[PDB]
RNA sequence: GCGGGGCCCGAAGCAUUUACUUUGAAAAAAUUAGAGUGUUCAAAGCAGGCCCGAGCCGCCUGGAUACCGCAGCUAGGAAUA
RNA sequence: UACCUGGUUGAUCCUGCCAGUAGCAUAUGCUUGUCUCAAAGAUUAAGCCAUGCAUGUCUAAGUACGCACGGCCGGUACAGUGAAACUGCGAAUGGCUCAUUAAAUCAGUUAUGGUUCCUUUGGUCGCUCGCCACUUGGAUAACUGUGGUAAUUCUAGAGCUAAUACAUGCCGACGGGCGCUGACCCCCUUCGCGGGGGGGAUGCGUGCAUUUAUCAGUGGUGACUCUAGAUAACCUCGGGCCGAUCGCACGCCCCCCGUGGCGGCGACGACCCAUUCGAACGUCUGCCCUAUCAACUUUCGAUGGUAGUCGCCGUGCCUACCAUGGUGACCACGGGUGACGGGGAAUCAGGGUUCGAUUCCGGAGAGGGAGCCUGAGAAACGGCUACCACAUCCAAGGAAG
């Protein structure tokens, strides 16, 4: 109304959240920060349902105010702090090392990654521009801007930046052929090869993308990632693989698997 | 014939007009250069644009306006109001109580940019929008291709 | 009704005072209120006046001008301790402090001293 | 409390719209600065984002431009002479934006004096000792003299515009928005822009 | 797009223009329709399930899917009007 | 369950309505043992309200010179705990209501290349050539001590004292480079000559950000008057930044030389860029009843054109000067609404019909109108100022809603 908001209803949150209907009439309202809200997850309900080392709000606090939760390498003390994707987080002292990767039901997923994987993360960038004095910036899927970029780093390319430097260790460019993950739209989650850009000029670009199993599919330009150079993930996968499984082939392998 | 009638003198603003009038360049071959520019979606720009002489703030292809967004077409109803013309976007709404259609309209207020000469009444217009102009004018004539002509007695 | 510097009309009026004026102190920042102040002219209609010396001049009024009351907070910001003792340059500050008694009965005979600033 | 926004007007067919909200701080309070000549008034009042504006209540110089032979200078404000959107906000001497003001000569003198070596003003003679005789001559080596007299192709001026430096001061147009920034700056008249002008104050 | 040749095909004109139709994107949950689960049953709820021989750093797994009109954005079809 | 039954006649077949029947939602009547979920002053009065409350807030880290306490560890700056008060930041969210409001709100859609954004992150923060810097200056609270009132979160006077409050302001970088200038180049064509160059003596300007003019055409977009670069200059005293801030473990060089030089983790502020939360303003399409509402709008902006004013920006948003336009039987304009809109709910063959004050999203408003302050964000009401309406205390002077 007057301003901005700072509560958030539960029934009102985002649904791969996976919250309760009962436990309250709040959501976590997770703060501002580098990635937008509806595709982010925030640090309190990460720690209290995906992982239950926690169970009220408070045992979150009394967690991360002993400074070992490391956001991308940095300590951040916030409960509500956005984590976003493609992020690695670090315990450090019983040393998990997750990083939040959608599994293929449009849900963030409980994903270890080995503890030399986890000294990067990737980026797509979204704005390449010439700052004052002359010289190149690029800004990028999280809030993280580089200066000084390779000059062959066009828009939508897919830069590897670590943790700890905060420098790019190696591009990889938006290319038909290219390993791309959907993160938006009613197909995310799912992981396959692309396979032509047809342009629109004014409106919005869709690509069509085929899979690894035949199905192909489709969806526009700013809900792809691409994490592979042609048929290989530069980062460890869940289980799935980036394939989504039609409800009665869901059904048998569930229900095999309680054999 | 003339351009300069209003009461402020009308130029455009990008174009340095008084370069150095020396022995090297003389009174009696005397133009001015003529800023124009290109819209995108595959639209020309018309010769009179380009050759020709007047000023326009709101034309699309001399002034400081950029179309992006809708692009329509409609029917020129009322030429009358200089620089902005009316016209008829004719639809069928349809009520699925009736299973049947319903011939609406709306008219709507653009901007005519003089670089289009034989914009009669009832001619075929597409046009594209931008900022706001004016109370009601949106939007801005961009093609006009003609009708109900090519031969008269 | 307390007065105020600057009225030049005998009465009261009531003035809309922001922070800062006099005779008004705010409840949240930005706030103006209106409130009625006496003018700053004298009259009969009176309760009580504040009156302030400028000068001394034949005698002592008992209990008035006499009984000079100490000073018990001295200078702390590390300028006007350089100022009051005449201290020329880095003279130590530190050993030039005043020291505070302290006289409790029930707890032994403290002195206290202050932070330092700048 | 004057606002400007739309939903107090009637609108496109000529219905009376009932107001549906109170008026808004986003409309804020409109009035006008007036800037005039005089020593120099700047106010300071905060906007949204927290952002100041600077409106100019009294001007007295201003930054104007040359731009055929690519000259600035500060340059005091005599008058002004003719404004387009009204003819009543020159007989109060009010600067707005696309006015025609009038401004003194001698920055642009000094410069065109110190560059090209030429008289400018002069139509008599006889009383150039204390900076003018000295300036044109200086004992200069030899490339200098070279380079300077190798400018006889950008020194000639149309004539409309040396006889306004004549008889002492140039008539000029302000570009910036003062009331707004705070500032005068502009561009001298020149060309086929000034004969226009030079006419619609010639027929008042 | 494998200054003048070959397994070669993009940009370009959409050379009447629309209605109509199919496709593909994009469309907040809750609610409905519905998947799973002996809340003891049921309405609900989104939980729960498995052997402790103690290594049980505790293991496995869910929190589906469909429908979101009409108007716009795409690509195709050209009978009918 | 895509369903019917009784009633005009002496009987008949109809047309027709009435009554029956079934949901669900308000109220009421009678009755009521157990146990799970559970609406609940919405409709008439957005009527009026006694009293009590619902917004406040200290880290190792802005300011302790209250004995309020501490081992006052000792002959001195402060072992810390700390009330009080300054500073900062919130109080613009949430909660309540549905009076207003009929292309308005709202919904989908698409924009801002026409703009604002405390915060959050992530960048930038020796790019400026210029007799305190080992630290400048003046106040003020709590406190002490007098007071005035019938009475309020009323405060007056005098004495102290602090800053990340409120200001002024510097070192180092800093050696210079660059361009505009510019007293010797004489080696070139001194043959009478015209010379071809680099150079020095010289004085200016020099970063970002702001403002205007000009020039060229690194990085982009479908597309610029974009981003960047070049030149000429501005820089508002109610004046743009270029750290006079505070903790923690203390260590290193010590050749001037046992006093001077250097260092790790932070914490705060900080112009500007981008992000985030948005906010605002636009586009397209979509709304119930009424003609016993057929012409409306334009002196008072009604539609458009120029030029400007202010506004955070687009714009009759305003002002001046012009043109005479705009809308309408494809329902304009006016009226009514037991009209907040939507997701939705009841119903159940299909087509539909009705309800939706009500927990979710959006809007609106705090008694009725209006005007403002502070702040990033308010025309705020558990902020202020005034009028209108209602209403409280009074010692009748005034106070507070």
């Amino acid at each position: 109304a007057r301003g901005p908001k700072k509560h958030l209803k539960r029934v009102a949150a985002p649904k791969h959240w996976m919250l309760d209907k009962l436990t309250g009439v709040f959501a976590p309202r997770p703060s501002t920060g580098p990635h937008k809200l509806r595709e982010c997850l925030p640090l309190i309900i990460f720690l209290r349902n995906r992982l239950k080392y926690a169970l009220t709000g408070d045992e979150v606090k009394k967690i991360c105010m002993q400074r070992f939760i490391k956001i991308d390498g940095k300590v951040r003390t916030d409960i509500t702090y956005p984590a976003g994707f493609m992020d690695v987080i670090s315990i450090d002292k019983t040393g998990e090392n997750f990083r939040l990767i959608y599994d293929t039901k449009g849900r963030f997923a409980v994903h270890r990654i080995t503890p030399e994987e986890a000294k990067y993360k990737l980026c797509k960038v979204r704005k390449i521009f010439v700052g004052t004095k002359g010289i190149p910036h690029l800004v990028t899927h999280d809030a993280r801007t580089i200066r000084y970029p390779d000059p062959l780093i066009k828009v939508n390319d897919t830069i590897q930046i670590d943790l700890e430097t905060g420098k790019i260790t190696d591009f990889i460019k938006f290319d038909t052929g290219n390993l791309c993950m959907v993160t938006g739209g009613a197909n995310l989650g799912r992981i396959g090869v692309i396979t032509n850009r047809e342009r629109h000029p004014g409106s919005f670009d869709v690509v069509h993308v085929k899979d690894a199993n035949g199905n192909s599919f489709a969806t526009r330009l700013s809900n792809i990632f691409v994490i592979g150079k042609g048929n290989k993930p530069w980062i460890s996968l869940p289980r799935g693989k980036g394939i989504r499984l039609t409800i009665a082939e869901e059904r048998d392998k569930r229900l095999a698997a309680k054999q | 014939a003339d351009i300069q009638t209003e009461r402020a003198y009308q130029k455009q603003p990008t174009i340095f007009q008084n370069k150095k009038r020396v022995l090297l360049g003389e009174t009696g071959k005397e133009k001015l250069p003529r800023y124009y520019k290109n819209i995108g979606l595959g639209f020309k720009t018309p010769k009179e644009a380009i050759e020709g002489t007047y000023i326009d703030k709101k034309c699309p292809f001399t002034g400081n306006v950029s179309i992006r967004g809708r692009i329509l077409s409609g029917v020129v109803t009322k030429m009358k109001m200089q620089r902005t013309i009316v016209i008829r976007r004719d639809y069928l709404h349809y009520i699925r109580k009736y299973n049947r259609f319903e011939k609406r309209h709306k008219n709507m207020s653009v901007h005519l940019s003089p670089c289009f000469r034989d914009v009669q009444i009832g001619d075929i217009v597409t046009v594209g929008e931008c900022r706001p102009l004016s109370k009601t004018v949106r939007f801005n004539v961009l093609k006009v291709t003609k009708a109900a002509g090519t031969k008269k007695q | 009704f307390p007065m105020k510097q600057g009225v030049l009309t005998h009465g009261r009026v009531r003035l809309l005072l922001s922070k800062g004026h006099s005779c008004y102190r705010p409840r949240r920042t930005g706030e103006r209120k209106r409130k009625s102040v006496r003018g700053c002219i004298v009259d009969a209609n009176l309760s009580v006046l504040n009156l302030v010396i400028v000068k001394k001049g034949e005698k002592d009024i008992p209990g008035l001008t006499d009984t000079t009351v100490p000073r018990r907070l001295g200078p702390k910001r590390a300028s006007r301790i350089r100022k009051l003792f005449n201290l020329s340059k880095e003279d130590d500050v530190r050993q030039y402090v005043v020291r505070k008694p302290l006289n409790k009965e029930g707890k032994k005979p403290r002195t206290k001293a202050p932070k330092i600033q700048r | 409390g004057i606002s400007r926004d739309n939903w107090h007007k009637r609108r496109k067919t000529g219905g009376k719209r009932k107001p549906y909200h109170k008026k808004r701080k986003y409309e804020l309070g409109r009035p006008a600065a007036n800037t005039k000549i005089g020593p120099r008034r700047i106010h300071t009042v905060r906007v949204r984002g927290g952002n100041k504006k600077y409106r100019a209540l009294r001007l007295d110089v201003g930054n104007f431009s040359w731009g055929s032979e690519c000259c600035t200078r500060k340059t005091r404000i005599i008058d002004v002479v003719y404004n387009a959107s009204n003819n009543e906000l020159v007989r109060t001497k009010t600067l707005v934006k696309n006015c025609i003001v009038l401004i003194d000569s001698t920055p642009y003198r000094q410069w065109y004096e110190s560059h090209y070596a030429l008289p400018l003003g002069r139509k008599k003679g006889a009383k150039l000792t204390p900076e003018e005789e000295e300036i044109l001559n200086k004992k200069r080596s030899k490339k200098i003299q070279k380079k300077y007299d190798e400018r006889k192709k950008n020194a000639k001026i149309s004539s409309l515009l040396e006889e306004q430096f004549q008889q002492g001061k140039l008539l000029a147009c302000i570009a910036s928005r003062p009331g707004q920034c705070g500032r005068a700056d502009g561009y001298v008249l020149e060309g086929k822009e000034l004969e226009f002008y030079l006419r619609k104050i010639k027929a008042r």
